[PDB]
C-alpha cells in the first residue's frame, strides 16, 4: 500500500529580485517514509539545505519540508528533485515565482 | 517500588485482605499481584488499573487516589499459604513488564482444629536402638511452637497434616537430639503450650 | 508449562555452570530471575524473541545468556562464587507486558569443595502406643539427616505405592551445625494413618529420600563412595499389638 | 506528555 | 481554551540495512512542541519548544525514558504483525500511531483518540466510548482478543481522560502567549496572461496561522468552486502557512471575479479582486 509524493516548490515570501528569501520544497502524501529530496540551482544540487522533521497526516501519509536561504535573480533557475519507491524516475518540479 | 507487610495470618474458610502501598504510582500504571507457593515458581494471581477487578478466588480493590491497594482472597485454604507480591511492572511507562517482586507478604493459613487434644509422644526407631523423637501434635492453631534454647536440640516448625478422606487436619511439631538428658517432658519447654497437654507415662 | 533443567545443581567454587530453559511454545517474551533464600526473585535478563534487550540485572560479565532461535534459552555462569547460590527462575509470556508463566526453577548451590557433599541418612520412627491408645491414630516420623547440599525430595510409600494423603513434610531443612557455614542439613516428615491400618503387620511403610548430588562429570578422589544422585530410604512394618 | 504503551500488538 | 494535543508515532523496520527507526512528534493544534527520534545523538529534541523547556530536567528525562520503552513495545508489535500477515524478514514495514485528546473552551475533555496503522492502512482504533476496539481485518482481530483479554482499553482511557487533558491545559497556560493566538492572512491577487483571450487570476493568502483556511472565487456572485485550481495548504517554514486559489478568465471580464478568504485570524471574511497598476 504505497502513495506517490506530491511536490510544491515556492518561496516563504513573495519573490523580489534582490531581497533575501527562503526556497521551500514541500513533499507530502507519500508512503512509506523513505524519500530523497534535493533542491537544485541551475541543475546543480544545493548543499546548504536543511529540512523539517518527519511526521504525518490523519490519512497516515508523511510530509516533509526542505529549505535553503536564497536571493532570487532574473536568470537563476531553481527546482526540486524527488526520489521515492513509487517513482519510476525522479520527479522534478521547477520553482515558479508565480505559483 | 511498593511496600507491604512482611507477614499476615488467617484461618481457613476466611476472606483474606492483603494490603499494599504504592505512593508514587502513575495514571498509566497497572497493579499486578503474584504469589509463590513453597518451593515452586511464582504464579500470576490478578492485575488491575482503577476499577475493582473481581474473580472467583481473588478480587482486587484499588484506592480512589490509587496510592494503595488490597488483594482479596474470598475464602483462604491451606493451599493459599504462600508469598504474595504487589507489583507495578510498567513503572509509569519507564518499564515494559519486567517484574519487581519486593519482599512480598508471607501468608500463613492456620487450619481450624475443631477438636484439640494436645500431646507430646515419644517415638522409637524401627531400626536403631537409642534414637528417639518427640512429637507434639493435635494442638490447636492458637499455639505457636518456638525453637529450643539448646543447640543440641532441634525443633521443626509446626506444619499442617491432612488425613484427606476423614478430612482430619492436625498440627504437629517434632523435636529430637543426640543426647539423653533429653526426654519429651522438657522438649518444648521454650514454648507456651496448652496446660492440659497430655504427657504419657 | 515452562520447563527448566537441571532442577538441582551443586558446584565447586570456580567452575562454570549451565542452566537451561524451555518456555511455552510460541511465547515471544522470556525473562530470567535469580532468587536467594528469603528474598524475592530478582530480574536478570530479558528476551524479545531471540534478541536480549534488557540485561540490566546481570551481576557481572560472568553471566552470559542466549536464545538462538528465540525458543530455548541458556544461562551460563563462569567462575561460580558463593554469592551465586540461589534459585534461578524462568518465565515466558505472550508479550513483554502480559502475564508471565514461570518454570520450577533451578536450585543451584555453590560450595568451596565437593567433599562437602554428603547424601542423607534416613530413619523411620514408629507410632507410639501412647498415641494409638489416646486417639486411635498412628503417626510415623521420617528423619533425613546429614545431607549437603540442600537438594532432597522426600516421599512416602505404602505397600509399594506413593502416598500423599496424611503426609506433612517440613518446607525447609534445619541446619545441624547452625554456627558453621558448611553445616549439613536435616529434614523431617510425618505420615499419619489410623491405628487399624498400622496394626496390620502386612502393611509396608517406606520413607524415600531422593538426593541430588555429583554427576559423572564430577571428580572424586576421596575413599568414601562418591556422593552421587541416589535415593535413600528407610522402611517399617505395621505392628499388631 | 507521552503515553507509555507496553502492550504490543 | 478550545484546542487539542496529538501524538504521531512511526516505527519503520530496516531489515538488511540496520536497526529500526522510531519517531514520536508531539502537537498542540498546528504547533509542534516536542520531538523524539531514535537517531538522535544525545536526546536534545530537534524541535525543542519555549513553554516546554521551562519544565525541569525530571520531566524531559521521564518522557525520554518512556519513549525508549515504547521503541521496544513497537519493536515487538512489528515482529508480531510480520507474523500475522506472514511476511518475510527482509521486507521493510511501517507501524504508525495517532493518539491524543480534544478539549472545549471549558478546558475539559471533548474526545479522545488512539489509532494504529500498518504499512499505511488502518489496523485498529479505539472507539468513541474509549472502551472498545475496531479491528480492520482478521489480523487486527488477533490484536483485538489480546487487548481486551488484558483489558488494555482501561489504560488508554485513563491516559486520555487524565494525563492527556491535565498536561494539555498546562501547556496552554504556560504558552497562552503563543497557542491561543491567530495570525491573519496577507492577501493579494495577481494576474498572469495565458494568451490573447485568456488570463489567470490567482488569489494568495500568506503568513497565516493556524493552517485552517478557505479560499473561494466567484464570478458575478456565482461560486466557482468547480473550475478553480486550488493548491494544498503549505508551510512557509516559520510556524506560518500559505495557500492560493486560481481561476482562468477571458481577457476582459477579469473584474467580475472576486476572491473570498475565511480565517480565524480574520475579524470578518475578506473579499478581494484584481487591481491593475
Amino acid at each position: 500500500i504505497q502513495r506517490t509524493p506530491k511536490i510544491q516548490v515556492y518561496s516563504r515570501h513573495p519573490a523580489e529580485n534582490g531581497k533575501s528569501n527562503f526556497l521551500n520544497c514541500y513533499v507530502s502524501g507519500f508512503h512509506p517514509s523513505d524519500i530523497e529530496v534535493d533542491l537544485l540551482k541551475n541543475g546543480e544540487r544545493i548543499e546548504k539545505v536543511e529540512h523539517s522533521d518527519l511526521s504525518f497526516s490523519k490519512d497516515w501519509s508523511f510530509y516533509l519540508l526542505y529549505y535553503t536561504e536564497f536571493t532570487p535573480t532574473e536568470k537563476d533557475e531553481y527546482a526540486c528533485r524527488v526520489n521515492h519507491v513509487t517513482l519510476s524516475q525522479p520527479k522534478i518540479v521547477k520553482w515558479d515565482r508565480d505559483m | 517500588k511498593t511496600t507491604q507487610p512482611n507477614s499476615m495470618e488467617s484461618n481457613e474458610e476466611e476472606p483474606v485482605h492483603l494490603p499494599c502501598n504504592h505512593s508514587t504510582i502513575s495514571g498509566t500504571d497497572y497493579i499486578h499481584w503474584y504469589r509463590q507457593l513453597p518451593s515452586q515458581g511464582p504464579e500470576y494471581v490478578i492485575h488491575g488499573l482503577t476499577s475493582n477487578v473481581n474473580n472467583r478466588m481473588a478480587s482486587l480493590a484499588i484506592a480512589e487516589d490509587r496510592k494503595s491497594s488490597t488483594l482479596i482472597l474470598h475464602r483462604a485454604t491451606l493451599r493459599d499459604a504462600a508469598v504474595y507480591y504487589c507489583i507495578l511492572p510498567l513503572a509509569g511507562g519507564t518499564s515494559y513488564g519486567k517484574l519487581t517482586f519486593g519482599q512480598g507478604t508471607i501468608l500463613t493459613v492456620h487450619p481450624n482444629i475443631q477438636n484439640p487434644d494436645p500431646a507430646v509422644y515419644q517415638l522409637r526407631d524401627s531400626k536403631s536402638s537409642d534414637k528417639s523423637v518427640c512429637l507434639f501434635t493435635d494442638f490447636d492453631s492458637q499455639t505457636n511452637v518456638s525453637q529450643s534454647k539448646d543447640s543440641d536440640v532441634y525443633i521443626t516448625d509446626k506444619t499442617v497434616l491432612d488425613m484427606r478422606s476423614m478430612d482430619f487436619k492436625s498440627n504437629s511439631a517434632v523435636a529430637w537430639s543426640n543426647k539423653s538428658d533429653f526426654a519429651c517432658a522438657n522438649a518444648f519447654n521454650n514454648s507456651i503450650i496448652p496446660e492440659d497437654t497430655f504427657f504419657p507415662s | 508449562g515452562v520447563s527448566q533443567s537441571p532442577r538441582y545443581k551443586v558446584a565447586k567454587r570456580g567452575q562454570d555452570v549451565a542452566l537451561r530453559c524451555d518456555p511455552i511454545s510460541g511465547h515471544v517474551s522470556l525473562f530470567w530471575y535469580q532468587q536467594a533464600l528469603g528474598q524475592g526473585p530478582e530480574f536478570l535478563t530479558y528476551f524479545q524473541n531471540e534478541a536480549q534487550l534488557d540485561k540490566s540485572g546481570l551481576p557481572s560479565d560472568r553471566f552470559f545468556a542466549e536464545r538462538p532461535e528465540g525458543s530455548v534459552s541458556t544461562l551460563k555462569i563462569q567462575r561460580t562464587q558463593q554469592e551465586d547460590s540461589a534459585v534461578y527462575l524462568c518465565a515466558s509470556s505472550l508479550g513483554q507486558a502480559y502475564e508471565q508463566y514461570f518454570g520450577p526453577g533451578t536450585r543451584l548451590t555453590v560450595t568451596e569443595d565437593l567433599k562437602n557433599v554428603f547424601p542423607p541418612e534416613v530413619a523411620v520412627f514408629e507410632p507410639s502406643e501412647a498415641e494409638i491408645s489416646h486417639t486411635q491414630k498412628a503417626t510415623l516420623v521420617c528423619l533425613a539427616t546429614g545431607f549437603y547440599p540442600d537438594h532432597v525430595e522426600l516421599s512416602w510409600w505404602v505397600n509399594g505405592k506413593e502416598v500423599h494423603s496424611g503426609v506433612s513434610t517440613d518446607p525447609q531443612p534445619l541446619k545441624e551445625q547452625p554456627a558453621l557455614n558448611d553445616s549439613r542439613y536435616a529434614l523431617s516428615s510425618r505420615l499419619r494413618v489410623s491405628a487399624t491400618f498400622w496394626q496390620n503387620p502386612r502393611n509396608h511403610f517406606r520413607c524415600q529420600v531422593q538426593f541430588y548430588g555429583l554427576s559423572e562429570n564430577d571428580e572424586w578422589t576421596q575413599d568414601r563412595a562418591k556422593p552421587v544422585t541416589q535415593i535413600v530410604s528407610a522402611e517399617a512394618w505395621g505392628r499388631a499389638d | 506528555f507521552l503515553r507509555g504503551r507496553a502492550y504490543g500488538l | 481554551g478550545s484546542h487539542s494535543m496529538r501524538y504521531f508515532d512511526t516505527a519503520m523496520s530496516r531489515p538488511g540495512r540496520g536497526e529500526p527507526r522510531f519517531i514520536s512528534v508531539g502537537y498542540v493544534d498546528d504547533t509542534q512542541f516536542v520531538r523524539f527520534d531514535s537517531d538522535a545523538a544525545s536526546p536534545r529534541e530537534e524541535p525543542r519548544a519555549p513553554w516546554i523547556e521551562q519544565e525541569g530536567p525530571e520531566y524531559w528525562d521521564r518522557n525520554t525514558q518512556i519513549f525508549k520503552t515504547n521503541t521496544q513495545t513497537d519493536r515487538e508489535s512489528l515482529r508480531n504483525l510480520r507474523g500475522y500477515y506472514n511476511q518475510s524478514e527482509a521486507g521493510s514495514h511501517t507501524l504508525q500511531s495517532m493518539y491524543g485528546c480534544d478539549v472545549g473552551p471549558d478546558g475539559r475533555l471533548l474526545r479522545g483518540h488512539n489509532q494504529y496503522a500498518y504499512d499505511g492502512k488502518d489496523y485498529i482504533a479505539l472507539n468513541e466510548d474509549l472502551r472498545s476496539w475496531t479491528a480492520a481485518d482478521t489480523a487486527a482481530q488477533i490484536t483485538q482478543r489480546k487487548w481486551e483479554a488484558a483489558r488494555v482499553a482501561e489504560q488508554d482511557r485513563a491516559y486520555l481522560e487524565g494525563t492527556c487533558v491535565e498536561w494539555l491545559r498546562r501547556y496552554l497556560e504556560n504558552g497562552k502567549d503563543t497557542l491561543e493566538r491567530a495570525d491573519p492572512p496577507k492577501t493579494h491577487v495577481t494576474h498572469h496572461p495565458i494568451s490573447d483571450h485568456e488570463a489567470t487570476l490567482r488569489c494568495w493568502a500568506l503568513g497565516f496561522y493556524p493552517a485552517e483556511i478557505t479560499l473561494t472565487w466567484q464570478r458575478d456572485g456565482e461560486d466557482q468552486t468547480q473550475d478553480t485550481e486550488l493548491v494544498e495548504t503549505r508551510p512557509a517554514g516559520d510556524r506560518t502557512f500559505q495557500k492560493w486559489a486560481a481561476v482562468v478568465v477571458p481577457s476582459g471580464e477579469e473584474q467580475r471575479y472576486t476572491c473570498h478568504v475565511q480565517h480565524e485570524g480574520l475579524p470578518k471574511p475578506l473579499t478581494l479582486r484584481w487591481e491593475p497598476s
